[PDB]
RNA sequence: GGCUGGGAAGGCCCGGCGGGGAAGGUGGCUCGGCCGAGUGUUACAGCCCCCCCGGCAGCAGCACUCGCCGAAUCCCGGGGC
RNA sequence: CUGCGGGAUGAACCGAACGCCGGGUUAAGGCGCCCGAUGCCGACGCUCAUCAGACCCCAGAAAAGGUGUUGGUUGAUAUAGA
RNA sequence: CGAAGCUACCAUCUGUGGGAUUAUGACUGAACGCCUCUAAGUCAGAAUCCCGCCCAGGCGGAACGAUACGGCAGCGCCGCGGAGCCUCGGUUGGCCUCGGAUAGCCGGUCCCCCGCGGGGUCCGGUGCGGAGUGCCCUUCGUCCUGGGAAACGGGGCGCGGCCGGAGAGGCGGCCGCCCCCUCGCCCGUCACGCACGCCGUUCGUGGGGAACCUGGCGCUAAACCAUUCGUAGACGACCUGCU
């Protein structure tokens, strides 16, 4: 009942769109690989608009000011929360439902995750155009911890392999003994078929 | 013995930018992303069922602390699979974004 | 405007072996194997007759910007071939009026020393590009050669070595000093 | 309209959260970078501020008008007896920081080191690690301990080691110990938790990581001044004798537009006691500690290839304000923060 | 790599439109995005197509690109297309999607007992080769 | 119902006239097993296309939905609020 | 002396003028999220900006240049070989 | 004249490294058979920007110690039971490769290499994805006996061992022993308040928070005030000592 998204892939604006109205239906949304975001343009362009954005602070006192979170997670947050009325009790609401994580934590990293195709960037990019991953836009403004996550995610992938291998295995398996007993499952496939299934 | 009624969410009011109009509801159906199949749940009765603290009557049943507020299908929406609804009384803007059931039993088919 | 289509072909000699992993073209031969990786191009590489005697490269719809990277990508494969094949040499010659450079090669050729440029007590310790080997050239009496199979390496080192050399708040056209490259050929003619 | 004639700003605004420091001991901020390729070692030890004194040393610095010049130069004392190891902590990386893995403690524990575990020592019924210290003499708890270990070895990869000092040896009225986790740079995790393992319930004497002519970094708190005028406190200029609402203040303390005085205005208030880590001070000598072989021993202290008398660094009367120190001590050129009794974090340089 | 292209004959499958799930051949080329299209035997008239809303097959039959409607229909029943076409794993999952789509309750709850009982039995078979398989490891 | 008394299209086609793409053909060359595939040149039609002479029910703004205006030249039924 | 919908904001702009309500439909404006509605398998082209651009009043730019790119006009020469 | 303490460039000590790049200079290379730092791609690059060092530390977390024996008391884990107040969301789950888009998925791998598995060559099947989220998994009436197909499966918060999992693990996998049941698919065979048409039915839930009734296994305080000290201080606060 809770919303998993990879977001390797997906563009930052058009990802961030569609959560933020899922997340106000009531839907628990949890948004996961903020690293592998990315965004329209060259990568100057990006560095440059939040190099502009680093540079808005109170003059009298710039702890009261804009707070200006390097985390690619907490940038996709950000930008989330740009897009809801955060400043009434619904808005606060509606974004305690969404949840975001640099890399695949391990709660989450033995789930399914979905793709939305409506904000990648294979879909809505030409392939000619250029782009900007977060992760090293965020590492270059104050990000310290893309090697450590880049190790876990590596660890992960590694993990993840040996699991992939085994379903390979089960589900070889599992063909095989199809056949293997195909006769006496034959009324019961013909039936399946009659129907639209196995065909 | 399981679900007969489905899910809907309550979005919001009829309402434009910077006026709002209490008396219509707005409802978002489950697997409805069209206006063209709102036409099977046009005038089908639907229900906000909500609990409280003191207890109240309940047909064919002893007293719990459910309440509903029933409501009727009107019309479609704008595209999307939204539909217009209207209960006997407004609905308490609490259950925006909350589950709704909108029931299967007008029935014409 | 889109052109419907437009290729190349690149003739390939039967010395080099040549196979695409998609869009990558993985180039062996005599020398060695040179690989470049042919992506954020897309063009249709294709890899056609027996003996992969010919390379052909399609690009379908594209306008005035996407039709030079077909000529561009026959370039660098051509470049490629060559450098698996004859290989690419680079002469450069020091040129200097009053104070002699002194050049010293530090481990094989990789590391490269300059002495005594302009009078300069500094000392340039200039690293190469990987697969790149430099030496003092015989029968010269001021000279450097460098060899590689990849072009793109050997002429960024002579680069390098170009501009490690350079006059500083001066009249560059009265200080005619430093080491320039002299001759861009092949390591074999045949 | 702009100021008449330019003048740099009073203060550093890189110093200017100036509140009263929460904590007494120092505190090392960020231990030297780890390598696998040195042997094991402590990178930090807490000293006390003894005092201050001369110094008589030949310059070998060529070229200079004092090469080979006898130089008088300013030098404090501080005593640094051993430390006692009681405890291992384990960390892992986090893409949110680096939380601690695990803490194992030794089965036994000074009552010094209990002191800092209780704010009122004599109210108390001092039942501290009364239960930890049977996993040391169970099976089920030695099997635990194990078990500790080969997880932290698994996983950790920076590993600290919890010291508290020897308050018994020193001459101040407090008893109560200073515990402070160090980082322990060198080999691989495993050697690294194996060499602090064998080092549980050891002294380290101060010698060990510390070497003569050696930079190193002192962490320590300011001498406290209480609250103090904007005159002292950021040495701003100021008024003439004729100024009417007082004369040791700030003039202009802001412009109209912005209807706020900025953070970055000298204004009164809380000044010293400031955490601060000074760098590149030099260790002109590392002393040795009262000891008995037949009688006292005493000339180490102050004695020299030159002088060779049985003098000790206490001058006649001892220390003011502190005492006679009588173990270890570690001389560094310069002066120092903090007070005199005041406990100080040495750390090494951070840098080549 | 293309081994699909725009070819005058070139059998296409239309995924969306008025003529929508309809095989046609393609007769001549309008423009980048168009081109003229005929489906004689399959109830589709001669007009413009755009090739958004087609995507083709590979059955390509040979007829000149301006041909009078007449002989795009000979060439269309001498190769058989629909034949072939019914032969394609792409005409039976269409087909299947179909079936799905049109099955009754009464159709769910028989498809509903087939599937319980027949991945009971495959599961079972599984778990035996399963054990099979580390007996042997073993 | 009207229109260009709709425009094209569909089927059997018959007796002709010319023109053009450039093909079961020829052919310099290229790629594979006489054939298969790709280019050019004069180029009739056994791949076709277009105009002119003329005639058959097969039509109908056609559920082969290729694009109109419509209603005493217009009526019936059903669903929701 | 005048409320209402739109122009984020608002004297005069656009639409439209006022009793209390239910249903339906519009104007001017809009339909990624805030925010009601394109969540059309929308159509044809143009554009890369390390100062992109984004809707009367209106909240900002000129002369002069660019083989950056996309169309048009005129003029020559090229198998007697540019 | 002057102790201690404060204090003066009026004495003395200390003041640091990387990354991305701007301007610029370049490499390969077309557009434009030539040339070109630019179109694709690449290099060097600074009082620039960011970070490190440094200062403070989130209505932000982590590990560890003791956890009220009393003269009345009060707790912490386990299981299985009763009412008794408040607060709500819900109305089967999916336990997972990396990934590219001018390409990808699955096996055998006759062949080779590397540590049952991984990598490469070749071969064979699909690709508007049927080894399809346009998807898969489970049935959502009960019980009697009376047949066929399939079959040793499941349960008693079943009891004891071996592990994987540390990013924020908080979940599962693998083995031993007792008892009980004949569960899934097709048909015979009836019986289940059949409440006589009328709405919140059907569950995650033994839900979460607070107060009271059963037992088994372990507990014995610390904080603050008061006093004391000055490394602290306007007062609070802070560093300390006291069977
Ligand atoms: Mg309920
Ligand atoms: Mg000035
Ligand atoms: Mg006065
Ligand atoms: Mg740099
Ligand atoms: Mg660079
Ligand atoms: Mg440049």
């Amino acid at each position: 009942q809770v919303l998993v998204l990879d977001g390797r892939g997906h563009l930052l604006g058009r990802l961030a769109a569609i959560v933020a109205k899922q997340v106000l239906l009531g839907r628990k949304v949890v948004v996961v690989r903020c690293e592998g975001i990315n965004i329209s343009g060259n990568f100057y362009r990006n560095k440059l608009k939040y190099l502009a954005f680093l540079r808005k602070r109170m003059n009298t006192n710039p702890s009261r000011g804009p707070y200006h979170f390097r985390a690619p997670s907490r940038i996709f947050w950000r930008t989330v929360r740009g897009m809801l009325p955060h400043k009434t009790k619904r808005g606060q609401a509606a974004l305690d439902r969404l949840k975001v994580f640099d890399g695949i934590p391990p709660p989450y990293d033995k789930k399914k995750r979905m793709v939305v195709p409506a904000a990648l960037k294979v879909v809505r990019l030409k392939p000619t155009r250029k782009f900007a991953y977060l992760g090293r836009l965020a590492h270059e403004v104050g990000w310290k911890y893309q090697a450590v996550t880049a190790t876990l995610e590596e660890k992960r992938k590694e993990k993840a392999k040996i699991h992939y291998r085994k379903k390979k295995q089960l589900m070889r398996l599992r063909k095989q003994a199809e056949k293997n007993v195909e006769k006496k499952i034959d009324r019961f496939t013909e039936v399946l078929k009659t129907h639209g299934f196995l065909v | 013995s399981g679900r007969l009624w489905c899910k809907a969410i309550f979005a919001g009011y009829k309402r434009g930018l910077r006026n709002q109009r209490e008396h219509t509801a707005l409802l978002k159906i489950e697997g409805v992303y069209a206006r063209d199949e709102t036409e099977f749940y046009l005038g089908k009765r639907c229900a906000y069922v909500y609990k409280a603290k003191n207890n109240t009557v309940t047909p064919g049943g002893k007293p719990n602390k459910t309440r509903v507020i029933w409501g009727k299908v009107t019309r479609a929406h704008g595209n999307s699979g939204m539909v217009r609804a209207k209960f006997r009384s407004n609905l308490p803007a609490k259950a925006i974004g909350h589950r709704i059931r909108v029931m299967l039993y007008p029935s014409r088919i | 405007m889109k052109t419907i289509l437009s290729n190349q072909t690149v003739d390939i000699p039967e010395n080099v072996d040549i196979s695409l992993k998609g869009r990558t073209v993985i180039v062996k031969g005599p020398r060695g194997t040179l690989r470049r990786d042919f992506n954020h191009i897309n063009v249709e590489l294709s890899l056609l007759g027996k003996k992969k005697k010919r390379l052909r490269v399609d690009k379908w719809w594209g306008n005035r910007k996407e039709l030079a990277t077909v000529r561009t990508i026959c370039s660098h494969v051509q470049n490629m071939i060559k450098g698996v094949t004859l290989g690419f040499r680079y002469k450069m010659r020091s040129v200097y009026a009053h104070f002699p450079i002194n050049v010293v090669i530090q481990e094989n050729g990789s590391l490269v020393e300059i002495r005594n440029f302009l009078g300069e007590k500094y000392i340039r310790r200039v690293r190469m590009r990987p697969g790149v080997a430099c030496s003092v050239s015989q029968a010269q009496k001021d000279e450097l050669v460098l060899e590689g199979n990849d072009i793109e390496l050997v002429s960024n080192s002579a680069a390098l070595i170009q501009q490690a050399t350079t006059v500083k708040n001066k009249d560059i056209r009265k200080f005619l000093d430093g080491i320039y490259v002299s001759e861009k050929g092949t390591v074999q003619q045949a | 309209s702009h100021r008449k004639f330019s003048a740099p700003r009073h203060g550093s605004l890189g110093f200017l959260p100036r509140k009263r420091s929460s904590r007494h001991r120092g505190k090392v901020k960020s231990f030297p970078k780890d390598d696998p390729s040195k042997p094991v070692h402590l990178t930090a030890f807490l000293g006390y501020k003894a005092g201050m004194t001369h110094i008589v040393r030949e310059v070998d610095r060529p070229g200079s008008k004092v090469n080979k010049k006898e130089v008088v130069e300013a030098v404090t004392i501080v005593e640094t007896p051993p430390m006692v190891v009681v405890g291992i902590v384990g960390y892992v990386e986090t893409p949110r920081g680096l939380r601690t893995f695990k803490t194992v403690f030794a089965e036994h524990i000074s009552d010094e080191c209990k002191r800092r575990f209780y704010k009122n020592w004599h109210k108390s019924k001092k039942k501290a690690f009364t239960k930890y210290c049977k996993k040391w003499q169970d099976d089920a708890g030695k099997r635990q301990l194990d078990k500790d270990f080969s997880s932290m070895k698994k996983y950790c990869q920076v590993i600290r080691v919890l010291a508290h000092t020897q308050m018994r040896l020193l001459p101040l009225r407090q008893k109560k110990a200073h515990l402070m986790e160090i980082q322990v740079n060198g080999g691989t995790v495993a050697e690294k938790l194996d060499w602090a393992r064998e080092r549980l319930e050891q002294q380290v004497p101060v010698s060990q990581v510390f070497g003569q002519d050696e930079m190193i970094d002192v962490i320590g708190v300011t001498k406290g001044k209480g609250y103090k005028g904007v005159t002292s406190r950021w040495h701003t200029k100021k008024l003439p004798r004729k100024t009417h609402r007082g004369l040791r203040k700030v003039a202009c303390i802001g412009a109209w537009h912005p209807a706020r005085v900025a953070f970055s205005v000298a204004r009164a208030g809380q000044k010293g006691y400031h955490h601060r880590t000074e760098i590149n001070k030099k260790i002109y000598k590392i002393g040795q500690g009262y000891l008995i072989k037949d009688g006292k021993l005493i000339k180490n202290n102050a004695s020299t290839d030159y002088d060779l008398s049985d003098k000790s660094i206490n001058p006649l009367g001892g220390f003011v304000h502190y005492g006679e120190v009588t173990n270890d001590f570690v001389m560094l050129k310069g002066c120092v923060v903090g007070t005199k009794k005041r406990v100080l974090t040495l750390r090494k340089s951070l840098l080549v | 790599v293309f081994r699909r292209f725009v070819e005058v004959g070139r059998v296409a499958y239309v995924s969306f439109g008025p003529h929508a799930g309809k095989l046609v051949a393609i007769v001549d080329v309008i423009d980048q995005n168009r081109a003229l299209v005929d489906g004689p035997c399959t109830r589709v008239r001669r007009q413009a197509m755009p090739f958004k809303c087609m995507q083709l097959t590979d059955f390509i039959l040979k007829f000149p690109h301006s041909a009078r409607q007449k002989y795009v229909r000979k060439a269309w029943e001498k190769a058989d297309i629909n034949t072939k076409w019914a032969a394609t794993r792409w005409a039976k999952k269409i087909e299947a999607r179909e079936r799905k789509a049109k099955m009754t309750d009464f159709d769910r709850y028989k498809v509903m007992k087939a599937k319980k009982m027949r991945n009971r039995i495959i599961k079972n078979e599984v778990k035996k080769l399963q054990r099979a398989a580390l007996l042997k490891a073993s």
